[PDB]
């Protein structure tokens, strides 16, 4: 085994060889030279990240105040309009004309139900809606089990028809506005503009079971947040059909709950235990509810019935005050069949003043006495609900919000506050969106205070979407580098706006569906959960980020600079990036907005080119017939002008881009000058490289392909044969290697993938990249990332000439940080190239981490898909490992032993690059396995919830809670 | 005991005296007696020892 100085001297002649090959062939110092040679085609402006945040915080203020004004007027009209409605019952005499969504639009149908008359609308196709729509009226959604033509429903479509004039007045004023909808108390919803619903009832074989009342946006503006506590009778009598019904009501009751709502679930049969692991009221987020809905299911019923230990346990649960709580409506609901005891004594003290509200549910078909339960409900200002059937569950476990809304409708105007929802997928397929809601109240005869019998309910709730693609147009990231971004946050820790946030729903648990019990054609529910990713789950968690995260939940302003490690774009690397954060509150709302920058991004380039010939000359550089002397040029699909659209077929896009500058001068009076201009300047900078430097050295021996991925989207792979293999995203702010090249001050090597499809190994090769780094007036800039795809065959020859091509004595390999295998001596390893090195000899890799040579961090990706397990895709959690050098020390000697054998490995790290060289004795001499240490998205179901909630994340609830008005009717059950 | 977790209704049981009287009379006329017996058998696990 060679000495430590021989490995030292032999690494230094093959890290000097790779870097000279990459410093020379790519042209780092040449592209630095021509950015500095000009100085005057551009100027260098600063990103004032105090100022940028303040500017952004105000476009989201004004956007969400403009939405709010529209909401207020609609509400006023609805209140005024229905106070002048007459309650007619002759509807076959005077037809109600409306367009009904989810109905066949074929003219020849003509069903013509009594009372109603439909509309055939004309349906232009649209952008900002990715569906055909009509701007002349509002559609109407009736849920499926609700009959339309009922006097109760027919009378909504009469009075609600005056909203189409106010609907129209909102979009005339603001073209950008998205869905406008009124969700009725009656269960009928009207939205503008009209479009056909996505599931028709019976024209396909999937049938929608969508109810407006059920909806989260409808619920948050229906009522105030609430600490509930589900109390269930588990005595022997319940077992049977009735027990079956309860498990489906509680799961149903929960659907109703929200993040702001706290909830626990207890259960009694002569003792009250608590159904799961929790013991206090927990946040009823997606996870906690998933635990409770998984413990409600396994319940078995036996024993007697004591309504006294069940309500003692409930009240005690209600009084914890140590835990984090909603502290608003306090209510307890019991599911039971029949009661012989009213438990008068427990209610006298625990709730002598009736602070708590009790709702009693009688379920199943049975003969047990319901008088005592009704009495309990009446005594406590709750309500009573029967459920005999499965189809009766859905409208009675949502109906309690008519009771809880009462002291809000007695609060008057004070209760008309806009609230904005958690991001969620739109019913109509719009994408991620948030809705601002306002409740409409039933005011009839207010002038004189004549009735009030049913004047304590809301007419319904009114909402208006903001799409998250609308907010991302108020937070522009182009001036800032790929590293910089804006993050938005609730007072709940959830992230409103984040690079990491994705359309797929956030998943819980490992998905298990039983194929042996899905009959083929019945169509179960798909999903309704909100997409609540948290800030400490969108990014790698620190302790110096939980400080930042708490500090901008409680509405403060500030900046912070620290060293933290960024997870890479692809999930394979972790790079220590020195960042600066800066946050401020959006003053109209409860969102607070932040901005990450990396020091060195504090300055950007603005293009200062305006000459006729210079913008002209740089623009034919990106012509696809002129790639024989330029290099297969790419171009990023920014929204350059409003007219040319991002196309995802890039040769399509670059023609429509470059047609645009010929057919019209780049002045373009409805199109931003700087973004297009910067691109033009850039293409004259990645031209002078490809003309005056790369086309001189037309073939370097080991060099396969040469790229300049730059800022302005223009990536230039140098031979067109090589550009067929360029499998990157052509958007330069989505490339992984672009972003890892900017963090590092040394050449970076990217490992090719293992297996997969497409040619990514011998054909393209392993790639090196390096950020260009210029200084203008003593101000650091990193404009571009040069690079090289390496030839893996040639590199091997230099490497071979104490390791032989076929050596049994000892094997040596080169590994980039992250532990991936790039170059291998054996030839059974270099076939499996770009593979995680702990999968080809897991014994050595395990030891290396122990020596402190390597470090890692497992994280959770709450938005990913996986195949089900037997117990096409669902959402699930994956755990993800990344590996990264944590020790700066250059060399590491030692020996590892498996038991009865030693192997002496020597590790040396090449200077000036992330690569590491290790020499070790052949694996075959000691037959050892430990277990195969693998690095992949690995399906898992963590972290366990029962341990998170003992020390929950900081949170801030709603300031205004409406409950317990003294003059509430409290007489109807 | 006719407390099976199904939504099927079994009107002929022995839950109280009047109902039990009717069921006995029914088994006596022989009308649907086998159906009544099946319920009773299922109330003890099924067709086992
Ligand atoms: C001389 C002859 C000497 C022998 C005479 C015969 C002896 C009869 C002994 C049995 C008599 C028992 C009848 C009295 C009785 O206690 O019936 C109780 C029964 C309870 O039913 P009820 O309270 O109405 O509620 C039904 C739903 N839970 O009430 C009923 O269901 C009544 C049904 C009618 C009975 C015929
Ligand atoms: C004039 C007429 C006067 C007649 C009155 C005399 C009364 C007759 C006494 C019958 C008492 C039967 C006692 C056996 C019994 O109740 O069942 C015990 C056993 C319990 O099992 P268990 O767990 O309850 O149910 C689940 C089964 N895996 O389950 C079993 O083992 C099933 C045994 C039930 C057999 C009942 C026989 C009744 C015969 C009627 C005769 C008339
Ligand atoms: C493997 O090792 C070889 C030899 O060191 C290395 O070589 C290429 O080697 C030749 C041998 O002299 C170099 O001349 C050649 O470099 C160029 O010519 C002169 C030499 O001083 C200088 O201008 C630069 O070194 C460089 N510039 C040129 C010619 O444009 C050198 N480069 C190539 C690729 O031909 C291989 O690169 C090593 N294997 C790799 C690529 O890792
Ligand atoms: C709910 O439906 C009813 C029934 O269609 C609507 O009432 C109708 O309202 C219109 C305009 O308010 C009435 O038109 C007027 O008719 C009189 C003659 O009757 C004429 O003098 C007026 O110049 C005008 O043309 C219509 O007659 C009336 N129908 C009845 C039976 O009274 C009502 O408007 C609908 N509500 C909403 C909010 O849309
Ligand atoms: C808003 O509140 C008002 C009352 O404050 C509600 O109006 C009431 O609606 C009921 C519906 O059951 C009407 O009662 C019906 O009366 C007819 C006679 O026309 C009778 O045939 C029916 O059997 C039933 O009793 C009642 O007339 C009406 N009250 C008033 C004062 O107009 C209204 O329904 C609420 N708004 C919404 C959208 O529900
Ligand atoms: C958000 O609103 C706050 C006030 O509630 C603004 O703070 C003010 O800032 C101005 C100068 O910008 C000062 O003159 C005032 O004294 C500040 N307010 C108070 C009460 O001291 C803040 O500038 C706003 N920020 C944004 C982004 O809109
Ligand atoms: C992420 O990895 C880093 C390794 O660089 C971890 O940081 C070290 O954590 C240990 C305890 O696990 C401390 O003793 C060291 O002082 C830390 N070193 C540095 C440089 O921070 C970090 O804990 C990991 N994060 C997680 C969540 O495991
Ligand atoms: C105590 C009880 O019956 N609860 C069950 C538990 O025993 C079981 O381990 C779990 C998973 O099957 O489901 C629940
Ligand atoms: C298409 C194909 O052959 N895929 C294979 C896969 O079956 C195998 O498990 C893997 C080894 O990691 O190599 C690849
Ligand atoms: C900051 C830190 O931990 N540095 C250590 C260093 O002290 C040690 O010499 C080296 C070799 O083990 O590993 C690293
Ligand atoms: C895995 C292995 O080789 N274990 C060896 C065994 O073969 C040998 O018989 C024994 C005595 O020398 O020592 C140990
Ligand atoms: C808000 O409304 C005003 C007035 O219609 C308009 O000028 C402005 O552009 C709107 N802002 C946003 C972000 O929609
Ligand atoms: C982080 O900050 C220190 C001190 O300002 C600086 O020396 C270092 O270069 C920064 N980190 C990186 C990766 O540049
Ligand atoms: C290093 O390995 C030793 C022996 O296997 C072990 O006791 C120790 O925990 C390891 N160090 C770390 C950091 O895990
Ligand atoms: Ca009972
Ligand atoms: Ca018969």
């Amino acid at each position: 085994f060679p000495s430590a100085v021989t490995i030292k001297s032999w690494v230094d002649k093959m890290q000097e060889d790779l870097v000279t090959l990459a410093k020379t062939a790519s042209g780092v110092h040449q592209l630095v030279d021509i950015y500095e040679k000009y100085q005057d085609l551009y100027t260098v402006e600063p990103n004032n990240a105090r100022q940028l945040v303040e500017i952004a915080a105000r476009d989201i203020e004004k956007l969400l105040s403009n939405r709010s004004k529209a909401l207020v007027r609609l509400a006023l009209e609805a209140e005024k309009v229905q106070a002048a409605h007459q309650w007619r019952e002759d509807f076959a005499s005077n037809e109600v004309v409306y367009y009904n969504a989810k109905d066949d639009l074929d003219p020849e149908k003509n069903d013509s139900e009594p009372g109603s008359q439909r509309i055939k609308p004309v349906f232009i196709d649209d952008a900002n809606f990715r569906r055909q729509v009509s701007y002349q009226h509002a559609a109407v959604h009736i849920p499926t089990d609700i009959y339309e033509g009922s006097t109760i429903v027919l009378n909504e479509l009469n009075w609600t028809s005056a909203l189409d004039d106010v609907f129209k007045k909102n979009r005339e004023e603001d073209p950008s506005l998205l869905w406008q909808v009124f969700g009725s108390a009656t269960g009928l919803a009207r939205y503008y503009p009209a479009s056909p619903w996505v599931d028709n009832s019976r024209t396909p074989n999937k049938i929608d079971l969508y109810d407006v009342r059920r909806r989260p946006w409808y619920i948050q503006g229906a009522a105030s947040p609430k600490d509930m506590l589900i109390l269930v009778d588990v005595s022997g009598s319940v077992s049977g059909l009735t027990l079956k019904l309860i498990r489906t009501s509680v799961s149903e009751m929960l659907e109703t709950l929200s993040d702001d709502d706290f909830v626990n679930v207890a259960s009694f049969n002569s003792n009250a235990q608590d159904v799961s692991c929790f013991q206090h009221l927990v946040q009823a987020n997606v996870r906690n509810k998933k635990v409770l809905k998984d413990a409600v299911n396994n319940i078995t019923a036996k024993g007697i019935t004591d309504y006294k230990k069940g309500f003692s346990f409930a009240f005690e649960q209600l009084l914890n005050y140590n835990v984090s709580r909603a502290n608003c409506n306090k209510i307890i609901m019991l599911f039971t069949d029949g009661g012989e005891e009213r438990a008068q004594e427990i209610f006298a003290k625990y709730n002598k003043d009736k602070k708590v509200r009790v709702f009693t549910f009688s379920v199943g078909q049975h003969n047990y006495d319901r008088g005592p339960i009704q009495w309990m409900a009446c005594e406590n200002k709750g309500y009573y609900y029967e459920i005999p059937s499965i189809g009766a569950i859905r409208i009675n476990t949502q109906e309690y919000l008519d009771v809880l809304g009462r002291p809000m409708v007695l609060a008057g105007d004070k209760a008309k506050q806009v609230q904005w929802t958690n991001v969620y997928l739109d019913a109509l397929e719009l994408g991620l969106v948030i809705t601002g809601t306002l409740p409409v109240f039933n005011i009839t005869g207010q002038f004189e205070n004549k009735t009030n019998l049913k004047n304590q309910l809301i007419l319904g709730v009114m909402g208006v979407d903001v799409s998250l693609e609308d907010i991302k147009r108020l937070t522009p990231r182009f001036t800032l580098c790929p590293n910089g971004y804006y993050f938005a946050i609730d007072p709940n820790g959830y992230v409103l706006l984040h690079p990491n946030l994705q359309p797929k729903p956030i998943g819980v648990g490992i998905p298990t569906i039983n194929l042996r019990k899905r009959r083929p054609n019945v169509q179960n529910p798909k999903s309704q959960e909100p997409v609540t990713l948290d800030f400490l789950d969108a990014e790698l968690e620190n302790d110096i980020k939980v400080e930042i995260r708490n500090k901008m939940i409680d509405g403060e302003s500030g900046e912070k600079t620290f060293r933290t490690l960024v997870k890479s774009q692809d999930e394979r690397y972790i790079d220590k990036g020195n960042r600066t954060y800066t946050w401020t509150p959006v003053n109209g709302t409860d969102y607070s907005l932040a901005l990450v920058l990396p020091t060195y991004s504090f300055y950007y380039i603005k293009a200062k080119i305006e000459e006729t010939i210079t913008q002209a000359r740089y623009s034919e550089t990106l012509k696809p017939d002129n790639f024989e002397e330029s290099g297969y040029t790419f171009l990023a699909p920014r929204d350059y002008c409003s007219d040319l659209k991002p196309s995802d077929n890039n040769t399509e896009f670059l023609l429509n881009f470059n047609e645009f500058i010929d057919r019209k001068t780049p002045n373009n009076p409805s199109c931003n000058t700087d973004l297009i201009n910067r691109v033009l300047l850039d293409a004259g900078f990645t031209n002078e490289l490809v003309q005056n430097y790369w086309s001189k050295q037309k073939n370097i021996k080991g060099v396969k392909a040469r790229f300049v991925v730059t800022d302005g989207g223009i990536t230039r792979v140098y031979p067109k044969e090589a550009g067929e293999n360029w499998q990157e995203n052509p958007e330069t702010y989505e490339d992984s290697f672009y972003k890892r090249s900017l963090d590092n001050d040394n050449y970076v090597f990217t490992a090719p993938y293992f297996n997969k499809s497409g040619p990514g190994a011998y054909e393209s090769g392993i790639m090196v990249s390096k950020a260009v780094e210029i200084y203008i007036q003593g101000k650091l800039l990193k404009p571009a990332v040069v690079g090289i795809k390496i030839d893996v065959n040639s590199w091997i020859e230099n490497f071979t000439k104490d390791c032989k091509r076929n050596s049994d004595v000892m094997d040596c390999v080169i590994l980039d940080d992250g532990g991936f295998l790039l170059m291998a001596n054996h030839d059974d390893y270099t076939n499996q190239i770009g593979r995680f090195f702990g999968e080809i000899d897991p014994s050595l890799m395990r030891h290396l981490v122990n020596i402190s040579v390597y470090a890692f961090n497992k994280s959770y990706d709450y938005q990913s898909v996986c195949e089900p397990g037997a117990a096409s895709k669902q959402s699930c959690i994956t755990e993800q490992t990344q590996y990264f050098f944590d020790n700066d020390s250059k060399s590491f000697s030692g020996v590892l032993d498996c038991g009865n054998c030693s192997r002496i490995f020597h590790v040396e790290k090449l200077m000036n690059t992330n690569l590491i060289f290790i020499m070790v004795e052949s694996k075959g001499t000691c037959p050892c396995d430990t277990r195969l240490l693998i690095q992949a998205e690995q399906t898992s179901d963590g972290p366990d919830p029962c341990d998170m909630v003992k020390q929950p994340r900081y949170r801030k609830g709603p300031d205004v809670c409406f409950d317990n008005n003294v003059l509430e009717d409290y007489t109807d059950c | 005991r006719y407390d099976f977790e199904d939504t099927e209704v079994r009107r002929s049981n022995f839950d109280n005296f009047p109902q039990a009287l009717i069921s006995v009379f029914q088994v006596l006329t022989g009308e649907d007696w086998n159906s009544v017996m099946y319920n009773g058998i299922m109330a003890y696990g099924g067709p086992s020892y």
